[PDB]
């Protein structure tokens, strides 16, 4: 799977 | 499918890919329940976008349908299409 990135801020 | 699961984008994302849309906080977004049932995840993990992970749809309030990932966005239910 393709890696999520993380969350903003 | 007739139906679509909605989502509402929590937080701002810039595409990384040619097959990415942008989100922009509180667009919102159609994923068609077919792509959900393709992968496996219509019995209930519709609920739970940041456990799917990238999702596909389109973004009703830009009008750009692509890739964006699930954990940026929050379930608000569904409709039909």
């Amino acid at each position: 799977k393709r890696p999520l990135p993380p969350l903003p801020s | 499918s007739a139906e679509g699961y909605q989502y509402r984008a929590l937080y701002d994302y810039k595409k990384e890919r040619e097959e990415d849309i942008d989100l922009h906080l509180g667009d919102i977004l159609t994923v068609n329940k077919g792509s959900l049932v393709a992968l496996g995840f219509s019995d209930g993990q519709e609920a739970r976008p940041e456990e799917i992970g990238w999702l596909n749809g389109y973004n009703e309030t830009t009008g750009e349908r692509g890739d964006f990932p699930g954990t940026y966005v929050e379930y608000i239910g569904r409709k039909k299409i």
